[PDB]
RNA sequence: UUUCUGUCUCGAACCU
DNA sequence: CCAAGGGGATTACTCCCTAGTCTCCAGGTTCGAGACAGAAAAAAAC
């Protein structure tokens, strides 16, 4: 049922994903014209429930200080939609690839 | 003066019941318990602290402390005494292996 | 039956070495034992059918000695070994 | 290394003989009288081994030595014909 | 190489064997046990010395069993090769890989990268021979070998040999 | 494997690793082979070396000394030698030990000395020098004629023998060579 | 001997029945204790 | 950062995070401005049967952990500050046998029995009378069929 | 077991005691184990690379040990090894450590002290292991950091350059499995750390304490390479075919290795180096728990069934335990007990015997021309009255039951056979009471067989066995052997 | 003409 | 001049106090109950 996010590491339930996907990133799929069910992935791990990502040393480990409170993964197994790498240049692999 | 006093104990404990020991026993008793320097408890602490065979010292109290400390000093265990003999399973030297019985080649030979 | 520790002392005090070795040897249990010789250990590969006798970890296939010991004492040293101690059997005398 | 035997004169051992060498001597001549050994002895109708062996000891016709240990390791040699068994 | 050693065996005896005779018996026995065999420890032993003066040790009853254990000592005549001592010997053998040299009771195997360029291989003669530019070795012919390695098994001995000193091969 | 033959040397072979020497021809001898040996009754003297002839006569001396003991204990040039050992041999032994075999016929064709007086004389000129035995029975044994050769056949002897005193032992043994 | 000792020393002990005697006095010989219970002295 | 590390019960960890946020939102619809301090909880699958949270004080971690089944409140641990990069890094993990019978010629006569073995020309009967085995020669007893009745001697 | 060997047979008369190397184990080793599953995958019993490993010995009677193939009867076992992806201390010695830790340095690897000690030189003059290295200890325990320099004799301001690190030496504390280091910069002390100055130990360090250098350098006292026993040791149990429980030894190796697969697994990913170290405190307590269940201060191992499992120094501990319950005395056939009862018309060796133990106790008789005939007619007539045997053993070694060949009487003795012939009268046979207080309480006496149930004894021998015939029981042991028998009448 | 089963482990009670 | 002289301020040992091992006969005889159990994932096949 819920999956991770490959792309930044948001995780919510199967329906959650079909109602709206990632908020965070929901911009980003809709610029690369990938849906959310592909970029999500069923083996995940490392999920930190944030809820002051400005103020939070393991939201900038994780490189997620920027964005709004909720579920990010660690580790999303999985490999990323190539054009959304290339539309990323700064997003390295979340699996410790590259 | 201790020997002796050691066994004058060993007499008045044994004869105030009225039981008698032949006093050789009693002597060999305080003999084991003073031949070495001082006074070798009958005890974990005593006797079995001395340097006999490993085999032989841990079948008394201490056995897997003793022989963890005959693995790592490295003890020859002499395999002369009656523990160890009875541990390998073989003739021990008690009366009957005191000794060998060998063929006398020569008188085997000369009555024939 | 058992054969205790005071009737050990007993036949101890008796001198019935023969008594005693063939009651807690032949009587109880016998195993035959093969050991090297630069070892002492009990790591021989005998193949007795075909007679190939060998210590691997030590080279030799001519320096191998049967010995006759209680399964327990065997099961004794094999313990032993287990605990990381050297239960070694030899032919020589060195103190002498 | 034959220096620890002792040879036939300067043994200090008894002569007589032990009751623990009396035993094993009537033992192991038990058993080889059991297993077809020839016997030193004329036997009359005699069939049990051990009495076989106490006869052959008491007309000392027993052809077995005994190595007497020193319990340095050096033994003493004495034969079964000359040990005075009197006991 | 054919020195004298003192040495010992022990000899396992049944009580049935008690007559006189056992002498005789045990040393036809004993002369089964040693006489053909090789053991990599001490080597070849090719004869028992001075048989009428064995000092004969007294024997051993054992403890339980009532076998007799003879510990008999004796001198002896012993053969066994060591690296780099050069000896001769006879071809015993031929094929494409070399041949193999009788030196007493043991062959030795030259390989073909040590031996001299002018001497090869040549399978036009019955048998198959081996010709040099002023050596002939064949079958019967005497050839002195240097010893390079040995190779002892259970019940045997191997040696691996040369030739390219001076002085060497054919005799 | 089976029953192993014992030794005297009662070394502290106590569970020792494989650390034995190497076994070449620079006096670097196993454990076994020291230049001084023990002996029946305890005493220590020097290794004792022989040439082939010595070899051989102790040899037949051993085997003339075996048919006297069967015969006692029963009773209550090229050509005609190798024939009489031959037929010596097999009256000895069954028959089915042929390493005797090929061993003597290996010793007979090519040794050189053949009387008692000869070899005996070897032995004791060779016992003047005082070298090692192993290296006396291998001058005694095989043929050399120059120095050089003899050095390159025994590295090990290089600087123990002076060329003269060599010289006298080569010219020496190769007239006492006999002319079978 | 020793064991000949040792049985003829246990002996009397199984039926064992001022200054202290019997088993206690002597599992305190044999345990050669600093502390004692009834310690005494006797001056001539 | 403040960083403790919590035992708790092995295989279950995601379960419990899941749980331990699902109190913590419905805490914070329930309560207004003043909301319980937890940066964020997470678990580590390789490193099971622990889970790792973030606080300012211990008494939050309390005040959040009352009531829940399966940790071990009493059993945390400081993480050092210089341990969590590495923690935190992305790349981590015989017809006559058994007959009735009759003996004719013993003590035991006009006995039933049993035959229990025959070693040849001796029967081992158990007696159906006495607890005691016997041997009697089976050709001087009388066999009798599975019920009672005639009597036929051996010749089946 | 029983088959013709070849080596020679002999004794032994010495036991060398020591510690393996681990590049022992590896050579000794016949397998090496990886897998904790013992057996049961895939329906075949043989789990090649697990416990149980038949490379180790045979689990059954399946007549292969594929080592040996010699059937379980006679295959001694072969032990298995496991390369410990840490090192990890041994329980035994864990004291040991501690005290050679205080003795030497943990950089340098040095002796504290040296002969430029009076009090060294005096405390190394003791020539006993033990009594020198605890004079050693208690010297160097007061040294709290490795000096560069002592005083020598020859001047006071002159000095000699002794050698060796100048770092201050810790105090070491027990806390639990571990060791900490105080110097205070308290930290536990690795055991690679450990391990490796135990290994930069010189030769004369060591041997200076109580170790040698082809017996037991301190370096092995430390577990890198785990030996496993083979099944012999580690026997299988059984209800029926549908539950087979396995030993409390081969669980706690199948533990170990899941916590040694574990931790390599740790060290071969990411490396926490928190989380190695709670692996490489279990793999540790695991070990331990293995080796000795009475830690101090320490819970014990439990079972999945919640008892303490079963540990080698509890196999070896107690009177049960191996040393005195299956060594000291252990147990032996040929033997019987029973009631006794008193007897004025015996004689006073003289012993009466049931004749139901008669019957079943035997004495193996050789066959000589001397009793043939009376041989003869004990197997002829058979087990099933008293004078007769039960089994004939011949030449070859097998054994023929009399009861079970309806040719008995047409077996011929042919000579050297023996037969188990029930004990006759006037037999030598030991006569015990289990109290057995004193030397007397064990005598032989002459066998009568007597029909009854009871062992019937002269009066006068209840003195010395102190019986009393009030429900009392005393034991008959039987000489098997001629030596046996004359050792028993003669002395 | 087809045979050498088979156990542990924690206790309880009783006998000498 | 002198000859001790009381500590400075560390050495050196010495001698006393609390917390942890490891027992505690020599044996037999029957008798009984217990080999967690829960839960979920892979595989079978109605
Ligand atoms: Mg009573
Ligand atoms: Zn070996
Ligand atoms: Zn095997
Ligand atoms: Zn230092």
């Amino acid at each position: 049922s819920e999956r991770a996010c490959m792309l930044c590491g948001i995780v919510q339930t199967t329906n959650e994903f079909n109602r709206d996907g990632c908020p965070n990133c929901q911009g980003i799929f809709e610029e690369a014209g990938v849906s959310t069910m592909e970029c999500t992935s069923p083996s995940f791990e490392g999920l930190v429930g944030m809820c002051k990502p400005t103020k939070s040393w393991v939201a900038k480990w994780l490189s997620v200080d920027h964005s709004i409170a909720g579920m990010y993964a660690i580790k999303v197994d999985g490999r990323l939609p190539a054009e959304v790498v290339e539309l990323l240049p700064h997003y390295k692999p979340r699996d410790g690839s590259q | 003066a201790g020997r002796a006093a050691l066994y004058k104990e060993v007499y008045n404990v044994i004869a105030s019941d009225g039981s008698y020991v032949n006093y050789r026993h009693m002597a060999l008793l305080v003999d084991v318990m003073t031949t070495q320097g001082g006074l070798t408890s009958v005890t974990r602490h005593g006797f079995n602290r001395s340097n006999t065979g490993a085999l032989m010292r841990c079948s008394f109290e201490e056995t897997v402390e003793i022989l963890f400390e005959a693995g790592a000093s490295a003890e020859l265990d002499d395999c002369r005494g009656v523990s160890e003999n009875v541990i390998l399973g073989q003739m021990a030297p008690i009366g009957t292996g005191a000794f060998d019985v060998m063929i006398d080649e020569e008188s085997l030979v000369k009555y024939m | 039956l058992r054969f205790g520790e005071m009737e050990r002392d007993c036949m101890i005090a008796h001198g019935a070495a023969s008594f005693l070795k063939e009651r807690l040897m032949e009587a109880s249990d016998a195993f035959r034992v093969h050991i090297c010789g630069i070892c002492g250990l009990m790591t021989v590969i005998a193949k007795l059918n075909h007679n190939q006798f060998e210590c691997k970890g030590c080279d030799n296939k001519i320096d191998i000695y049967q010995i006759h010991i209680p399964y327990a004492a065997k099961l004794l040293f094999q313990e032993l070994m287990a605990m990381n101690i050297t239960p070694r059997l030899y032919t020589d005398r060195s103190r002498d | 290394l034959k220096e620890k035997a002792i040879p036939k004169d300067q043994r200090a051992t008894t002569p007589y003989m032990t009751k623990y060498e009396r035993a094993r001597i009537l033992g192991t001549r038990a058993l080889q009288i059991s297993m077809n050994a020839p016997v030193f002895v004329d036997l009359e109708g005699e069939t049990d081994p051990l009495r076989i062996a106490m006869k052959e000891l008491a007309e000392k016709k027993i052809p077995l030595v005994i190595r007497r240990y020193l319990p340095d390791g050096s033994f003493e040699d004495w034969s079964v014909e000359e040990l005075i068994v009197d006991l | 190489m054919f020195f004298i050693k003192d040495l010992s065996l022990n000899i396992t005896l049944h009580p049935s064997f008690f007559g006189p005779r056992m002498k005789q018996y045990l040393k036809t026995k004993l002369l089964e046990e040693v006489e053909g065999s090789c053991t990599g420890k001490f080597g070849y032993i090719l004869c028992v010395l001075d048989y009428d003066n064995i000092d004969i040790q007294r024997g051993r009853i054992l403890p339980t069993d009532g076998s007799a254990e003879f510990n008999v000592k004796y001198r002896a005549v012993v053969f066994k090769p060591f690296k780099g001592e050069v000896v001769d010997g006879t071809v015993v053998s031929c094929s494409q890989h070399g041949f193999e040299v009788q030196v007493g009771p043991m062959k030795v195997f030259v390989t073909k990268h040590l031996m001299p360029q002018d001497l090869t291989f040549n399978a036009g003669s019955n048998p198959p021979s081996y010709q040099s530019s002023e050596d002939v070795i064949t079958i019967k012919s005497r050839i002195r070998v240097k010893i390079e390695g040995c190779i002892s098994q259970v019940s045997s001995i191997h040696a691996i040999g040369s030739i390219k000193e001076d002085y060497l091969g054919a005799i | 494997m089976n029953v192993s033959t014992s030794t005297f040397q009662t070394r502290r072979r106590r569970l020792k690793k494989v650390e034995e020497e190497e076994n070449a021809a620079t006096l670097q001898l196993g454990q076994e082979f020291q230049l001084k040996q023990i002996n029946h009754q305890g005493e220590e003297e020097e290794l004792i070396a022989l040439n082939l002839s010595e070899a051989r006569l102790v040899i037949k001396e051993a085997l003339v000394e075996r048919r006297r003991a069967f015969k006692r204990s029963q009773k209550k040039t090229r050509e005609k030698e190798l024939e009489s050992i031959d037929v010596l041999l097999e009256q000895t032994t069954g028959g089915n030990n042929k390493d005797l075999k090929n061993t003597m016929q290996y010793l007979t064709n090519f040794s050189r000395f053949r009387d008692q007086e000869t070899v005996g004389a070897v032995i004791q000129l060779l016992k003047s020098t005082g070298l090692h035995p192993f290296e006396v029975a291998q001058l005694g044994s095989l043929a050399c004629d120059t120095a050089d050769e003899a050095k390159t056949l025994i590295p090990s002897l290089n600087n123990k023998i002076s060329d003269d005193e060599l010289e006298r032992i080569l010219k020496e043994l190769s007239n006492l060579e006999t002319l079978y | 001997v020793g064991v000949l000792a040792a049985q003829s020393i246990g002996e009397p002990a199984t039926q064992m029945t001022k200054v202290t005697s019997g088993v206690p006095r002597l599992k305190e010989i044999l345990n050669v204790a600093k502390n004692m219970k009834t310690p005494s002295l006797t001056v001539y | 950062a403040t960083i403790w590390g919590v035992r708790c019960r092995p295989g279950k960890e995601k379960e419990l995070i899941r749980k331990l946020l699902k109190k913590k939102f419905n805490l914070d619809r329930a309560m207004g401005k003043k909301k319980l301090k937890i940066l964020s909880i997470f678990q580590r699958d390789n490193y099971t049967g622990r889970i790792y949270i973030e606080a300012p004080k211990q008494s939050v971690i309390e005040k959040f952990c009352n009531g829940v089944p399966d940790i071990y409140i009493s059993q945390k641990l400081l993480i050092p500050v210089q341990e969590l990069p590495l923690l935190l890094k992305p790349n981590l993990e015989e017809v006559a046998l058994g007959k009735t019978v009759r003996i004719r010629s013993a003590g035991y006569k006009g006995q039933l029995g049993i035959v229990k073995d025959v070693n040849g020309d001796k029967a081992t009967v158990e007696l159906h009378s006495k607890n005691k085995h016997i041997t009697i020669d089976k050709h001087k007893l009388t066999y009798y069929n599975r019920e009672g009745g005639e009597g036929i001697t051996y010749d089946e | 077991g029983q088959q013709y060997s070849s080596a020679p047979l002999r004794t032994v008369k010495e036991v060398q005691f020591g510690l393996f190397s681990p590049e022992e184990v590896r050579a000794i080793s016949v397998a090496k184990i990886r897998f904790p599953e013992t057996m049961d995958e895939t329906q075949t019993r043989a789990k090649i690379g697990g416990l149980n490993d038949p490379r180790l010995g045979s689990i059954d009677r399946n007549l292969k040990c594929q080592t040996c193939q010699e059937g379980m009867n006679e295959c001694p076992g072969h032990f298995g090894h496991i390369d410990l992806a840490k090192p990890v201390f041994h329980v035994g010695f864990i004291a040991k450590i501690k005290k050679v830790c205080e003795c030497v340095c943990m950089h340098c690897g040095k002796l504290l002290l040296d002969e430029h000690n009076e009090l060294m030189r005096q405390a190394l003059a003791i020539k006993d292991s033990k009594k020198r290295f605890a004079a050693i200890w208690t010297l160097c325990k007061t040294k709290m950091v490795c000096e560069t320099d002592v005083p020598s004799e020859d001047d006071p301001t002159q000095l000699v350059s002794r050698g060796g690190c100048g770092n201050t030496q810790p105090t070491i504390r027990k806390d639990g499995l571990k060791l900490v280091g105080s110097w205070p910069e308290l930290r536990v002390l690795s055991t690679e750390e450990i391990l490796n100055i135990f290994k930069h130990i010189s030769v004369k360090d060591f041997t200076s304490l109580g170790f040698n250098e082809v017996f037991s350098r301190p370096e092995w006292m430390i577990l890198t390479c785990l030996p496993v026993p083979p099944p012999p040791v580690r026997p299988s149990i059984s209800f029926n075919e549908s539950q087979r429980g396995e030993d409390d030894l081969t669980f706690k190796l199948a533990d170990i290795l899941k916590a040694n697969i574990s931790l390599e697994t740790l060290e071969h990913n990411g490396a926490p180096h928190h989380a190695i170290e709670e692996a490489e405190s279990l793999l540790q307590f695991h070990v331990a728990t293995y080796m000795d269940n009475d830690i101090a201060g320490q819970p014990q191992a439990l079972q999945k069934s919640g008892r303490p499992v079963k540990s080698i120094r509890a196999r070896l501990k107690g009177k049960e335990g191996r040393i005195r319950g299956n060594l000291m005395g252990k147990r032996v056939d040929f033997s019987a007990r029973t009631v006794i009862s008193g007897d004025p018309n015996l004689e006073l060796d003289q012993v009466g015997v049931p004749k139901s133990i008669a019957k079943t106790l035997t004495y193996p008789e050789v066959v000589t021309p001397y009793n043939i005939d009376r041989l003869t007619q004990l197997v002829r007539n058979g087990p099933n009255e008293h004078p007769g045997a039960k089994y004939v053993i011949r030449d070859s070694g097998d054994r023929i039951d009399l009861r079970y060949s309806k040719r008995a009487g047409d077996i011929q003795l042919q000579y050297g056979w023996k037969v188990e012939r029930h004990i006759m009268d006037n037999d030598p046979v030991l006569f015990n009471r289990q109290p057995s207080l004193h030397k007397m309480s064990m005598m032989a006496h002459r066998v009568k067989v007597i029909p009854y149930s009871t062992f019937r004894l002269n009066l006068s021998v209840t003195s010395p066995y102190n019986a009393d015939f009030d429900g009392d029981e005393m034991n008959l042991h039987v000489p098997q052997s001629e030596e046996t028998r004359a050792e028993l009448s003669q002395l």
